């Protein structure tokens, strides 16, 4: 079947549980691709539902700022889902070795993430794992487009209507309805996006400790602040968009429509 | 001090 006799395997580009990411090419046609490869030998009836909900979401999001699924290919003890290669690495590394952005390449930075988070939310889709390392550069090219990764813990919702479903995400990145064990929805993404904004904009995340149960307290009660000296050359209004982020009741929390209308943003 | 942290994903409580 069509992986094995189309596509040759490279060097590996990440992990999980029972998957690897590998660049791969097309060998007739000379293109590269990311591949994550799934071992499928004896997954559960569930983790055969969760693979085909990963594939299906992926298939659905058409957009500039998303990772593209090129191909979904079942063969015998392995799935292979093929994603557009993007060689500008993680958000994530780009951060540490910059230290922090300033403000105008924050401001297009999180622009480029709540269009994506957008399309997800119109097409009834939430990522629930929002954070610089799912987050990929297009390019090395300083100034290159962000495009939202792995949709492996990402649900599918019926318009606005939320429920508990189920524990799963980042500890640094939880909203505070997921550590309540609440029902959940949309905004869950825009709290993330609230805190990757922070991280952006001086360098460190606003929650954060040692002791995991302390982590949790502070994001249940939002207990973040904008110490000095990094937030002191800071605008009241970049401080105004991650605190309607970083609102702890979700009905009141900024949605990614609002966001994109922000002064901070739009004005730019 | 908060630093910034490479953090793994969780799909049940720990
Ligand atoms: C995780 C399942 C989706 C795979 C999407 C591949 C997109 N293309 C793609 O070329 O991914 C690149 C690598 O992929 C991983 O992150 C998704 C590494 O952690 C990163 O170092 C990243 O550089």
């Amino acid at each position: 079947t069509r992986f094995t006799e189309e596509y040759q395997l490279f060097e590996e580009l990440g992990k999980g549980a029972f998957s690897v990411v590998r660049r791969c090419v097309k060998v007739l046609a000379g293109q590269e691709y990311a591949a994550k490869i799934i071992n499928t030998k004896k997954l559960s009836a569930r983790d055969h539902q969760k693979l085909e909900r990963e594939a299906r979401i992926c298939r659905l999001l058409k957009h500039p700022n998303i990772v593209r699924l090129h191909d979904s290919i079942s063969e015998e003890g392995h799935h292979y889902l093929i994603f557009d290669l993007v060689t500008g690495g993680e958000l994530f590394e780009d951060i540490v070795a910059r230290e922090y952005y300033s403000e105008a390449d924050a401001s297009h930075c999180i622009q480029q993430i709540l269009e994506a988070v957008l399309h997800c939310h119109q097409m009834g889709v939430v990522h629930r794992n929002l954070k610089p390392e799912n987050l990929l550069l297009a390019s090395k090219l300083k100034g290159a487009a962000v495009k939202l990764a792995d949709f492996g813990l990402a649900i599918e919702v019926e318009g606005e209507q939320q429920a508990w479903f189920g524990f799963a995400g980042t500890p640094g990145y939880l909203s505070p309805e997921v550590l309540r064990k609440d029902p959940y929805g949309k905004p869950v993404d825009l709290w993330a996006c609230g805190v990757i904004l922070y991280i952006l904009l001086v360098g460190y995340p606003p929650f954060w400790d040692e002791d995991q149960h302390r982590l949790y307290k502070q994001i249940k009660a939002g207990a973040y602040d904008f110490p000095s000296p990094e937030w002191d050359t800071v605008t009241p209004e970049a401080k105004d968009l991650i605190n309607k982020m970083l609102t702890i009741n979700p009905s009141k929390r900024i949605t990614a429509a609002e966001a994109l209308k922000h002064p901070w943003i739009s004005h730019r | 001090r908060n630093k910034l942290r490479r953090q793994h994903s969780y799909d049940t409580f720990v």
